[PDB]
DNA sequence: TTCGTAATCATGG
DNA sequence: CCATGATTACGAATTGC
């Protein structure tokens, strides 16, 4: 091997190993394939928590100098890196963002190669910027570029410290008041000039408090998040369904809550109880009602409706009958290609908002009766798979998925 | 000018050529030298778009290029294949040239040479003298092979010259080495062009103190001092080592045709060359026919395991029997003695007795036609003969009769009249003979060496390597020397290229192929009822022909990940792709998420692989028919070689379709072939299992329905037969795989089983099966005990044999040569297998009756042996080889060897082989639980006497005995209980 | 760090501790090869056959090997030329100067660099007869090479034909790279880029790269 | 590339 | 807790004196 291609590929693997991310399935697959190629050709080869130090919760004296303070918000955290898709902590999966936002993020990232990744805060379909990590450019420098592209930017404070300063409660309150942000302030992260290490401060304290009941509120197009109400009527923010189940909440009981100077949040259950998640899943559903299904981290409806989604999903006008629906699809000129490049089952699944894995498991356990390229009758084969109540709810709602599938097939046949 | 070809070889000098060696009618040798070019196939536009003109271009005509890439589809809307029809050109370049868009890059240059010039590698040709220019004595140069080789003449017989060699060195404790161990004996068998077979042996003098040489010469041997004064007609020549090596070098340098040696590329030739170089600086030189290139011997290696080859460039073929035997077919042991056992055998009658000798007569009226002649041929140089496959005898007097032989041997009296004779192991220890060297030892070793040398010739004539080489060279379109050195991926390109040129089609892959990702067990092991064996007639080739599974006849692959789309796709599949034009085959998915995968094949136009397979099958059938109607022996050998070649080339297609870097890669076609084979096998198993013969009528277990689609044949389960009315039998199905199917009949009448098997074969072939699927009745098996097709023992009767016939003792899977088991365990396994075979024929065996008897016998015999302690120590001795090529830190064997070295003046080197056994204190009783056995291993020396304070650790040996016995038998719970009672452990089955 | 006695010349071999667990076997081979070796005069002298044994194997990462020693004016240390007259060492020095950009230089010694080891597969050769001692050395060479390979990180071979099948020679799977001829015709060695892949793998092997400039002689 | 047995560790009855 | 099951590792099945 004399050509420079092998050595370029070798530094490519070196860079990938320096910035390894197991969350990205495609990146790990390519890395494994190239590792296999190297270890077969050469017979052998040599092959975000750690970016954050220990959390501080007590007052302490600080070293005088120049620092940049940024607010950490209460919301789902995402990390975006060049060459990889969106990544959220824990699950390791990805998300869906508008193509314009992705293009803006790529334009931000490729400008400076020293930016390892960018931070995204997501809470009830709202993506905002919180912080960034770069070995050469300060986050303040790239904040102006992010604001120029139209993306929102956080509140950064550049403070020069001359004498010794104690980071006590009063100083934290002064910093919070100076920040003046309506969104919740879960922590304060400060970076010293010329220092690559990232350090964060989050005071917290615990108490016990009662809950009247747990409700759920409407957020938009079949997106719901649980809402807990207390005796005083104050709202306690909850991350997602995963946080609720891992906290092991119980109705009409006193629970331990970790409180700030402005908001109080439920915290995970660290006890040695023998409670099982599976029955908690059905208990919380029964308490909240059987008309909701768990789409992973959130709750989604079961409403019949039926015909008032293809207009919504296709972003067209309202429909009344089949013929005018066909005509309205006919006069479409741009979105029409989506019909001609994407399948029918997936289109119906997107129209009714079912999950992917759960629905695939559901359709692989029952039998149908197909006639004239259409489905007319259906029945179940094995009843064990209905152990999960959400599967039972989808089974009940299947009588509308069948109808919308039939309508989509009819319009597909009519158009071509 | 009429010449028959022998070998084609290449010269790897600065200017490369190609060489043809040929023989005329008289016997003279003619060499012809051709220029060798680099062949490229291009499109017309590329040919006209070459800035430097090529050396020469020849038109090829219209060709159709098809992209054979496979694309996974998730719907039923499939894009058609993209094919381009265009003019093609073949260009030749003296040196290598890079072409941007060349095609057909997976074919060798020699195949292109042969096909373009229209030359057969072994055909007889009447050459034209106009195009040949003389350059030396016996070597001509040609430049227009197309016209010089235009005329073809029928084959004519030619003489040949052969050389066979054997070497015997000196060794005392370890394997011989060049630096300290000299050569004692050399043996040579020589065949020249005149048909005279010479045979001589050279003995060293350095161990033959002067008066001893004087006496040896007085006995009749010849002593020589210089190289020039040796005559080949004298059998024994007694000379020095340097003269011996000079004679060996001179003999190896001659322009022979074949130099045949058994494992001589690793030991014999290497030792000769190394010792010759070490003693004298003079080397051995091979010269090209045109006297332009000279090379020295350097045996090189090829990895496939490691196979050693010689670097000669004079046209002689240095052939090794070891590699040919390993790759030709599978045996149990690949030793020379075992091959002689399995090759040369006969049946003889005892004509005399008395004292410690026997007289055996062997004739064609005892075993078969031709066995006696072969045994007589081997007996000329034989010294030891095996009787009953158990005893070894020394030949005293041998007389070759008119059509047989009679031999007297030294063996104890045996109460029988007809026995078995074979050539095998020799009861000779070479280590002891070298300690006290004398003339008797020298002459005996010379005889042994000459027998070893002649064994190579006998095996060469037995296996028919010459005719196989010629047939392979003709069929594969390859040189003779390259026939037995390449795998299946190389011997397939010739016929494939010919078929592609005849069909005028090219297949191109324009992507990278991703590295995408069964053992059968019989229902029971012991039978005690007759087993009928049927053989499928080339199941996979017939499946490929029937389904038309070819890379270019794949309409598509439709996959689905859920049942709704699966059902919709199935309905549209049955709607718009109807049979019999299209065939849809279900296959296992290639991805973890797909639930359904269906491949679609079109049968409107024949593919490429089915055409090749049908051509091969037709040619093999024709050659079988021609062989069955031939009377000359040479014609029979030629036809057998051709049919064997066609078989071995037609049985390699299935493996080649599933190989990533082959020229017939078709992954979907591979799955389809496997699936259809499994379906056919299961359908036959279902229809045969339970079929019975009631009155003069037969009933099956299921309808004779076609297992793929609707067919117009009769589907009545009840069939009318022609067997006698009184027969009322019930049949069973036990075992079935790709190449055979087993059936079970409950009787012990061999003639009845044979006739019913013939009737079943006729009925199955005529009615049950369909299209080109047929089966053949092979044999009948009795006393069958099997674990798989690898491991089984039974007695075999052929289809054309009556009750009063000699059985064939089939026994394989066991090695009986593993020198790390015991001397006693082998004998006990043999005794109990014999007892099982003898008792299973009684009639009342069932399932839970034999196990009790065998377990009781084992318990009683083991207890008696433990309570008697009458077995000698030499029956419990194991062996291993000492070597420091070990990983880890200790590897306790090294510690034991070092301790023995420290505690005993006798020294064990790092190449010696040492014996060891299991010795425990004499007072320890029977123990059930077991611990690390590596502690109890003790080295047994020559002077070791088992004292009264020690005994043999019997429990280990008995545990291995019971484990191997329990591997047989039917019941599991009884074996578990017995093993726990004895040793308190769980046996590891299978 | 001890000494052993041999029946024939050089009658005494001094060895380092790291060489202890293989060197024993070595002697049992040198007893059956030295008798035929001393018949012909060879370079270097028999006393200098085993002077490379002093270099410890702990602090070395890169292995550079040659098929044969210098036929004339050999010293024992492979690829060493005090007068800077050998073609191979001159080409190596020129390539190193081109890679590092250093224009002014007087010589190059591979033994000065800490982390690389200069080794010869065949430890002896008769003057005027290249590669005429393979049979004598084969086993000793294999043993020493498999001892070196167990401690180095990456091993680089010089000469395509000489090390064509070097993988089969070593049972242990170790990262191996095979280069072209040191003095190949058509300036083939000028385009060689092994000195970069070597320290790319060295960094990939979590090992410090090699400061080649230390090998220069001024 | 196979099979085969011992030495070790690990896991659910 | 420990019998039972499953991994790991070792080495001949090697061949020519």
């Amino acid at each position: 091997m004399t050509s420079s291609a092998d050595l370029t590929n070798l530094k490519e693997l070196l860079s990938l190993y320096k910035s390894l991310r197991f969350s990205d399935s495609v990146a790990i697959e390519k890395y494994n394939s190239l590792v296999e190629w190297g270890t077969s050709t050469y017979w052998k080869i040599g092959v975000i928590s750690d970016y954050y130090d220990e959390v501080k919760n007590k007052p302490f004296n600080i070293d005088p100098g120049y620092y940049i303070f940024l607010p950490v918000y209460f919301g789902s955290v995402f990390i975006y890196s060049k060459g990889k898709n969106m990544v959220e902590l824990g699950s390791g999966n990805s998300f869906q963002i508008p193509d314009e936002i992705r293009s803006a993020c790529n334009k931000v990232l490729d400008s400076d190669n020293g930016i390892d990744f960018l931070r995204f805060v997501l809470l009830n379909n709202r993506w905002i910027m919180e912080d960034a990590i770069s070995k050469y450019q300060s986050p303040v420098n790239i904040f102006k570029l992010a604001s120029e592209y139209g993306l929102n930017i956080p509140n950064y404070l550049e403070i020069e410290i001359e004498e010794d300063t104690l980071f006590d409660d009063e100083l934290y309150s002064i910093m919070e008041r100076s920040f003046d942000d309506t969104f919740p302030k879960i922590s304060i992260s400060y970076i010293k000039l010329g220092e690559l290490k990232r350090q964060v401060v989050d005071f917290f304290k615990f108490s016990f408090m009662y809950i009247e009941s747990i409700k759920v509120d409407r957020i938009g197009d079949n997106i719901f998040i649980p809402s807990v109400i207390t005796k005083s009527g104050k709202k306690i923010l909850v991350k997602d369904v995963d946080h609720l189940i891992r906290s092991k909440v119980r109705e009409h009981t006193f629970v331990k809550v970790k409180k700030k100077n402005t908001f109080s949040i439920l915290y995970d259950y660290d006890g040695n109880g023998t409670e099982t998640r599976g029955e908690v899943i059905k208990r919380i559903i029964d308490t909240i009602g059987r008309d909701y299904y768990v789409n992973g981290k959130y709750f989604s409806k079961v409403g019949i409706a039926g015909l008032k989604q293809l207009t919504n999903k296709l972003d067209i006008n309202e429909c009344a009958t089949v013929d005018e629906l066909v005509d309205e699809i006919n006069k479409s000129g741009t979105v029409k290609r989506k019909i001609k490049n994407q399948s029918v089952f997936d289109l119906s699944r997107e129209c009714l908002g079912y999950p992917e894995a759960d629905f695939i498991t559901l359709v692989n356990n029952m039998r149908f009766k197909i006639e004239n390229c259409k489905v007319v009758n259906f029945n179940i084969e094995n009843t064990n798979c209905l152990n999960n109540p959400s599967i039972e709810t989808i089974y009940g709602n299947f009588n509308q998925f069948v109808s919308i599938f039939n309508t989509v097939t009819d319009v597909k046949k009519r158009l071509f | 000018m009429d010449v028959r070809c022998i070998n084609w070889f290449e010269s790897h000098g600065e200017n490369r050529f190609l060489y043809l060696k040929s023989r005329c009618r008289n016997g003279e040798t003619v060499f012809i030298r051709f220029p060798h070019y680099f062949y490229y196939v291009v499109t017309d536009e590329i040919y006209q778009s070459l800035s430097p003109p090529p050396f020469n271009a020849r038109p090829m005509g219209k060709m159709r290029t098809i992209d054979i890439d496979e694309t996974i589809s998730y719907n039923l809307d499939i894009k058609d294949r993209k094919c381009s029809v265009a003019d093609m050109w073949l260009i030749e370049e003296p040196k290598k040239r890079s072409i941007q868009n060349a095609t057909m890059d997976e074919f060798f240059n020699i195949s292109w040479f042969y096909i373009s010039n229209g030359i057969s590698p072994d055909g007889c040709y009447s050459l034209d003298e106009q195009y040949l220019t003389k350059i030396n004595n016996g070597c001509y140069h040609c430049d227009d092979p197309r016209n010089c080789f235009a005329k073809e003449i029928p084959r004519f017989d030619i003489p040949r010259s052969y050389l066979f060699l054997a070497i015997a060195c000196h060794f005392d404790k370890k394997f011989p080495s060049v630096f300290i161990n000299p050569i004692s004996h050399t043996s040579y068998c020589y065949i020249d062009l005149s048909g005279k077979r010479l045979l001589f042996t050279l003995i060293n003098e350095e161990m033959l103190t002067e008066q001893e040489i004087q006496e040896a010469v007085d006995r009749g041997c010849l002593r020589i001092q210089s190289l020039m004064e040796m005559d080949y007609e004298r059998e024994l020549v007694l000379c020095s080592e340097i003269v011996l090596l000079r004679i060996a070098k001179q003999l190896l340098e001659l322009t022979f045709d074949y130099v045949v040696t058994f494992n001589g590329h690793n030991f014999d030739l290497r030792y000769i060359t190394n010792r010759l170089e070490l003693l004298t600086g003079e080397k051995i030189i091979f010269r090209s026919p045109d006297k332009k290139e000279a090379v020295h011997l350097c045996i090189y290696e090829r990895n496939q395991n490691t196979t050693f080859h010689v670097n000669n460039n004079n046209g002689t073929i240095f052939f090794d029997l070891y590699s040919f035997i390993q790759k030709s077919e599978k045996l149990d042991s690949y030793k020379l003695d075992s091959i002689s056992k399995n090759a040369f055998s006969c049946m003889g009658k005892v004509l005399n007795r008395g004292v410690r000798e026997m007289t055996f007569i062997g004739d064609d009226t005892t075993d078969a036609k031709g066995k006696a002649d072969t045994f007589a041929k081997v007996l000329t140089t034989g010294n030891y003969v095996t009787v009953d496959e158990d005893i070894i005898c020394k030949v005293i007097r041998k007389d070759i009769l008119e059509n047989g032989f009679k031999v007297v041997l030294s063996c104890p009296t045996l109460p029988n009249d007809i026995y078995k004779l074979s050539f095998g192991k020799d009861d000779i220890d070479l280590a002891q003979m070298y300690k006290d060297y004398n003339l008797n030892i020298a002459l005996d070793m010379a005889r042994y060496c000459i027998h070893d040398a002649c064994l190579c010739q006998y095996l060469w004539e037995y296996y028919g390597v010459e005719t196989k080489t010629d047939a392979g060279a003709a069929t594969y379109v390859l040189p003779q020397s390259m026939v037995f050195e390449y795998r299946a991926s190389t011997i397939i390109k010739g016929p494939l290229l010919k078929l592609l040129l005849e069909t005028k089609t090219i297949l191109v892959r324009s992507e990278t192929k991703q590295k995408f990702p069964k053992v059968f067990a019989p229902k029971q092991k012991m039978f005690s009822n007759n087993v009928l064996i049927f053989d499928y007639n080339s199941l996979y080739p017939n499946v490929c022909i029937f389904g038309n599974l070819s890379p270019e006849t794949l309409v598509g692959v439709v996959v689905s990940t859920n049942r709704l789309e699966e059902e919709i796709n199935n309905q549209l599949l049955l709607q718009k792709y109807p049979p019999p034009r299209y065939i849809t085959v279900h296959c296992e998915p290639r991805l973890p998420n797909l639930i359904s995968e269906i491949a679609i094949f079109d049968r409107s136009i024949e593919g490429t692989i089915p055409r090749l397979l049908r051509t091969f099958l037709a040619e093999r059938a024709r050659y079988k028919k021609m062989l069955k109607q031939a009377t000359s022996s040479t014609e029979k050998a030629i036809y057998d070689s051709m049919q064997y070649t066609y078989k071995i080339v037609a049985n390699s297609v299935y493996g080649l379709m599933g190989f990533r870097n082959s020229a017939l890669y078709s992954y979907a076609s591979a799955k389809s072939c496997t699936s259809i084979g499994r379906r056919m096998i299961l359908y036959l198993e279902s229809v045969l299992n339970g079929a019975e013969l009631s009155n003069g009528m037969l009933r099956f277990a299921n309808t004779l329905s076609n297992p793929f689609y609707m067919d117009d044949r009769d589907i009545n389960p009840i069939v009318k037969t022609s067997l006698p009315i009184d027969y009322r039998f019930r049949f069973r199905s036990v075992y079935g795989d790709t190449d055979s199917v087993f059936t079970e009949i409950d009787s012990q009448d061999v003639d009845k089983s044979i006739e019913i098997a013939k009737e079943l074969e006729r009925l199955i072939n005529s009615r049950v099966l369909f299209n080109n699927f047929k089966i053949e009745f092979e044999a009948v098996y009795k006393n069958l005990i099997m674990q798989s097709k690898k491991k089984y023992t039974t007695m075999k009767y052929s289809a054309s044999s009556n009750s009063k016939s000699v059985p064939e003792r089939i026994n394989k899977g066991t090695s009986e040569t593993r020198r790390d088991v015991s001397k006693f365990h082998k004998n006990m396994i043999k005794t109990y297998k014999t007892r099982l075979s003898e008792m299973l024929s009684e009639g009342r065996m069932n399932s839970n009756q034999v196990c009790i008897d065998i377990l009781r016998s084992l318990e009683t015999d083991l207890r008696s042996e433990f309570d008697s302690r009458s077995s000698p120590l030499e029956l419990f001795m194991l062996s291993r080889m000492h070597h420091s090529n070990y990983k880890s830190a200790d590897n306790p064997n090294m510690y034991l060897v070092t301790e023995y070295n420290k505690n005993n003046p006798e020294t064990i080197e790092l190449g010696e082989r040492y014996y060891f056994a299991y010795i425990c204190p004499a007072n320890v009783p029977w123990t059930k639980k077991l611990v690390n056995i590596k502690t109890y291993e003790t080295i047994i020396d020559r002077s070791f006497k088992l004292g009264s304070n020690q005994r043999i650790f019997y429990e280990v040996y008995f545990k291995r005995l019971t484990s191997e016995i329990v591997n047989l038998l039917d019941n599991k719970v009884l074996c578990i209980s017995f093993f726990q009672r004895m040793f308190g452990s769980r046996p590891t089955f299978y | 760090m001890n000494s052993v006695t041999i029946s024939h010349a050089p009658y005494t071999i001094t060895y380092h501790d790291d060489w202890e667990p293989v060197m024993s076997q070595l002697v049992e081979f040198y007893n059956e090869v030295a008798s035929w070796l001393l018949r012909d005069e060879t370079s270097p002298i028999p006393d200098k056959f085993f002077i490379q044994l002093k270099q410890p194997l702990r602090n070395k990462r890169v292995c550079v090997c040659g098929i044969d020693p210098y036929p004339k004016d050999g010293t024992g240390v492979p690829f060493e030329s005090p007068n800077f007259t050998k073609k191979s060492i001159k080409e190596i020095a020129s390539s190193i100067s081109r890679l590092t950009g250093v224009i002014d230089y007087k010589g190059y010694n591979l033994n000065i660099i800490d982390g690389v080891i200069p080794w010869n597969y065949y430890l002896s050769c008769k003057l005027g007869e290249t590669k005429s001692h393979a049979i004598y050395w084969d086993k000793i060479s294999k043993l020493l090479l498999q001892h070196i390979t167990k401690h180095v990180s990456v091993l680089y071979c010089l000469g395509k034909t000489d090390f064509s099948n070097i993988r089969a020679k070593l049972e242990s799977p170790v990262t191996t790279i095979v280069g072209y001829h040191p003095a190949a015709r058509d300036h083939q060695f000028e385009k060689d880029r092994s000195f970069e892949i070597i320290n790319v793998l060295l960094e990939l092997d979590n090992k410090t790269p090699i400061n080649w400039a230390q090998g220069f002689i001024y």
